[PDB]
C-alpha cells in the first residue's frame, strides 16, 4: 500500500552511499594506484652496499668466535672446504655467540614468498652497511639458502635457536637442541628435537590452544619443506589452488598447515585479520603457540650452532 | 490522477544507472591494477648490489695467481702450498706483472690494533676490495704465506704522513716463525728506501742500549697478553699494542693511531712512547698518518722482465 | 592455522 | 489504466544487487590495498629509496560499518 | 722506544 515512500525515503539513504563510498573508495583506487607508480619509479634505481669482507673467517660462526670474532656482523664462514665460502651473518653477543643466522625478520624489504631455487640458494640482503663503518654490522632479512642449511645441520650436532620479538617490546625464545634439515634429495625433511622453550613448541608440539585431529596437522617436525612450485605439504587435495604454501605466503615445512609461520607475509603492527590476507588464511610471520593465528611480528630470526 | 507522476521519482532509473558504471569500472579497473603490481614485485626480487667481490683465479700467493692472468688489485682466495682453509687476501697487482700481498695497512684509526694473541694470529680487522681500510691479515696467515717451500719473500714498509711524502723500506729473505718459535720475524738486511731502517735499532741517547734493544729483527711477537720480548715484562701492553717487542721499540705501525700525528707526554698512557713513530724517518712523537706493509717473492726487486 |  | 509499482520493486531489488556487489568492492580493496602495502615494502632490499606511508583501516573498517546498516526494504 |  503505502510502501511507496521507500521511493522517496528508504532509497534516499542508498544511492547516497552507493555513490558516496563508491567514490570515497574511488579515491583509493587512486592513491593506491600511483604510490605503486611512486615506488615502482624509485625502483628503477637498485640499492647498493659495500660489505668490506673482514679478515677473520672460519668453518662456521662458532670457530669464528673461537678466532676473535667478538663483534656481530657480516662474516664469511666456510664449512667443509669442499664448497664455496658463502657470506653469512654471525651472532656473537647473545648466548655465547657463534650463532650463524639463517633467516631474519625485522621489516619488509624482502619478499619471502618465493619458490624452489630461491629457497634453496637464498635471497635477500645478508647484511647492510652499518651506515658509518666499512663492513656490515647490521643484519638484513634473508634466507641463507636451504642447501647451505641442510649442509650445516649435517655437521653432526646442530642446534637451532629461534627468536622473536612482538611489537610491544616483549619477546620469547624457542629452541631445539637437535635440529637437522635433510638434503634436497629428501625434499629437505626437517628432523627436530631436544625442544626447550618459553615460546611454545610449535614445530613439533603442534599448535597448543587447539585439539587433536585439528592440532597434529600443525606439526612441522618430519615435514617436507614446500613452496608454491613444490607441493610437499600435509594438505592432501586434488584442488591445486589450495595448498599450505600457495597460501600462508612463503616456503615452509608445511603439514596441513602451520602452528608457526616465519617467512610468511610481513605484517605491520603485528595484529591482522583474515579480512586482510590475500587468501584469508593466517599467512604471515606468525608463531601460533605464543601469539595465535592473528598476530604477525616485528622480528623473527633463526640462528644455529654446533655441539 | 497526477500521482501517477511517480514516473518522475523514477529518476533512480539513472540515479543508480550511471553510478553503477562507477562500480563496473573499478572492478574492471583492478584487472589492470593487477599487472601493475605483478610487475613491480617482479623487480623487488633481487637484493642490494654489493661493491666488494671475489675474483676466481687462485693459487699459491698473490704473485702465482696474478701470473695465470689477473690485473685488478683486489681480493682473491689463496691457499699456500701447505695450508688448509684458503683465506682471503688483499693483493696489489702492478703493470710489470708482479702481485704483492699485504699483511697490514693504516689510514683512519678504525680497526683498533690493540687486540689479543689469538686475534693477532688468525688475523683480525676487515679487508676490502679497494684497499682503503685498516687491517691486519694476522701473524698466523702471514706464516703459511712466507714459509711455503720458502722461496725468499720480502717486506715493503711503505709510509706517508700528515705532510705529503711517503717512503719504502725493504727486507729480503722474509719470513715469520711458526707460532711455535712464536711469531718472531727472521730477515737478513735492510735494502734501500729513504724510509729508513729502525729495524736495526736506533740510539735515543737515554742509554747506549737505547739501540741494542729497540731492534725489531729477530724479536718475537709480544701481544699485550703474551710477551716474548726482552723487557722486565710485556712492553707492548705498556704502550698498549701487539708488535714484535723488545725493551721496547723504534717504529710502530701497529700502535696508537694519533690524529694530526705528533703526540706528547700527555697521551702517554703509562707514560712512554706508543704512537705511530719510526726514528729512521721521524722521531718518537710524530705519529704517521698512513702505513702499510706488503710482501712479494724476492726475485722482483730487479725483475727486469 | 590448520585446515578444516 | 493499471499503475505499475512492479517496475518499482524490480528496481529497488536491482539495488540489492549492488549491495552484494559493493560489499565485495569494499573488501576487494581491503586486501588489495594491503597486497601492495606489503609489496611496496618488499622492495627496500632490492630497490633504492622507498616510500613511507600509511593506510588507515578505520576508514575501510568503518566505511564498511555504515554499509552494514543499509539493509531491509520490502 | 727505550725504557728505564
Ligand atoms: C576443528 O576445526 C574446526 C574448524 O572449523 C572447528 O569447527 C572444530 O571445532 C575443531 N575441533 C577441534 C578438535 O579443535
Ligand atoms: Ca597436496
Ligand atoms: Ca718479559
Amino acid at each position: 500500500l503505502y510502501i511507496d515512500e521507500t521511493v522517496n525515503s528508504n532509497i534516499p539513504t542508498n544511492l547516497r552511499v552507493l555513490r558516496s563510498i563508491l567514490e570515497n573508495l574511488r579515491s583509493k583506487i587512486q592513491k593506491l594506484e600511483s604510490d605503486v607508480s611512486a615506488q615502482m619509479e624509485y625502483c628503477r634505481t637498485p640499492c647498493t652496499v659495500s660489505c668490506n669482507i673482514p679478515v677473520v673467517s672460519g668453518k662456521e660462526c662458532e670457530e669464528i668466535i673461537r678466532k676473535g670474532g667478538e663483534t656481530s656482523e657480516m662474516y664469511l664462514i666456510q664449512p667443509d672446504s669442499s664448497v664455496k665460502p658463502y657470506r653469512v651473518y654471525c651472532d656473537m653477543n647473545t648466548e655465547n655467540g657463534g650463532w650463524t643466522v639463517i633467516q631474519n625478520r625485522q621489516d619488509g624489504s624482502v619478499d619471502f614468498g618465493r619458490k624452489w631455487d630461491p629457497y634453496k640458494q637464498g635471497f635477500g640482503n645478508v647484511a647492510t652497511n652499518t651506515d658509518g663503518k666499512n663492513y656490515c654490522g647490521l643484519p638484513g632479512e634473508y634466507w641463507l639458502g636451504n642447501d647451505k642449511i641442510s649442509q650445516l645441520t649435517r655437521m653432526g650436532p646442530t642446534e637451532l635457536l629461534i627468536e622473536m620479538e612482538d611489537w610491544k617490546g616483549d619477546k620469547v625464545k624457542a629452541h631445539y637442541g637437535g635440529f637437522t634439515v635433510q638434503n634436497e634429495a629428501n625434499k629437505y625433511q626437517i628432523s627436530v628435537n631436544k625442544y626447550r622453550g618459553t615460546a611454545g613448541n610449535a614445530l613439533m608440539d603442534g599448535a597448543s590452544q587447539l585439539m587433536g585431529e585439528n592440532r597434529t596437522m600443525t606439526i612441522h617436525n618430519g615435514m617436507f619443506f614446500s613452496t608454491y612450485d613444490r607441493d610437499n605439504d600435509g594438505w592432501l587435495t586434488s584442488d591445486p589452488r589450495k595448498q599450505c604454501s600457495k597460501e600462508d605466503g612463503g616456503g615452509w615445512w608445511y603439514n596441513r598447515c602451520h602452528a608457526a609461520n616465519p617467512n610468511g607475509r610481513y605484517y605491520w603492527g603485528g595484529q591482522y585479520t583474515w579480512d586482510m590476507a590475500k587468501h584469508g588464511t593466517d599467512d604471515g610471520v606468525v608463531w601460533m603457540n605464543w601469539k595465535g593465528s592473528w598476530y604477525s611480528m616485528r622480528k623473527m630470526s633463526m640462528k644455529i650452532r654446533p655441539f | 490522477e497526477i500521482m501517477k507522476y511517480e514516473a518522475s521519482i523514477l529518476t533512480h532509473d539513472s540515479s543508480i544507472r550511471y553510478l553503477q558504471e562507477i562500480y563496473n569500472s573499478n572492478n574492471q579497473k583492478i584487472v589492470n591494477l593487477k599487472e601493475k603490481v605483478a610487475q613491480l614485485e617482479a623487480q623487488c626480487q633481487e637484493p642490494c648490489k654489493d661493491t666488494v667481490q671475489i675474483h676466481d683465479i687462485t693459487g699459491k700467493d698473490c704473485q702465482d695467481i696474478a701470473n695465470k692472468g689477473a690485473k685488478q688489485s683486489g681480493l682473491y682466495f689463496i691457499k699456500p702450498l701447505k695450508a688448509n682453509q684458503q683465506f682471503l687476501v688483499y693483493c696489489e697487482i702492478d703493470g710489470s706483472g708482479n702481485g704483492w700481498t699485504v699483511f697490514q695497512k693504516r689510514l683512519d684509526g678504525s680497526v683498533d690494533f690493540k687486540k689479543n694473541w689469538i686475534q693477532y694470529k688468525e688475523g683480525f680487522g676487515h679487508l676490502s676490495p679497494t684497499g682503503t681500510t685498516e687491517f691486519w691479515l694476522g701473524n698466523e696467515k702471514i706464516h703459511l704465506i712466507s714459509t711455503q717451500s720458502a722461496i725468499p719473500y720480502a717486506l715493503r714498509v711503505e709510509l706517508e704522513d700528515w705532510n705529503g711524502r711517503t717512503s719504502t723500506a725493504d727486507y729480503a729473505m722474509f719470513k715469520v716463525g711458526p707460532e711455535a718459535d712464536k711469531y718472531r720475524l727472521t730477515y737478513a738486511y735492510f735494502a734501500g728506501g729513504d724510509a729508513g731502517d729502525a729495524f736495526d735499532g736506533f740510539d735515543f741517547g737515554d742509554d747506549p742500549s737505547d739501540k741494542f734493544f729497540t731492534s725489531h729483527n729477530g724479536m718475537q711477537f709480544s701481544t699485550w697478553d703474551n710477551d716474548n720480548d726482552k723487557f722486565e715484562g710485556n712492553c707492548a701492553e705498556q704502550d698498549g699494542s701487539g708488535w714484535w717487542m723488545n725493551k721496547c721499540h723504534a717504529g710502530h705501525l701497529n700502535g696508537v693511531y694519533y690524529q694530526g700525528g705528533t703526540y706528547s707526554k700527555a697521551s702517554t698512557p703509562n707514560g712512554y712512547d706508543n704512537g705511530i713513530i719510526w726514528a729512521t724517518w721521524k722521531t718518537r712523537w710524530y705519529s704517521m698518518k698512513k702505513t702499510t706493509m706488503k710482501i712479494i717473492p724476492f726475485n722482483r726487486l730487479t725483475i727486469g722482465e | 592455522g590448520p585446515r578444516p | 489504466i493499471e499503475v505499475l509499482k512492479r517496475k518499482v520493486i524490480e528496481k529497488v531489488q536491482h539495488i540489492q544487487l549492488l549491495q552484494k556487489n559493493v560489499r565485495a568492492q569494499l573488501v576487494d580493496m581491503k586486501r588489495l590495498e594491503v597486497d601492495i602495502d606489503i609489496k611496496i615494502r618488499s622492495c627496500r632490499g632490492s630497490c633504492s629509496r622507498a616510500l613511507a606511508r600509511e593506510v588507515d583501516l578505520k576508514d575501510y573498517e568503518d566505511q564498511q560499518k555504515q554499509l552494514e546498516q543499509v539493509i531491509a526494504k520490502d
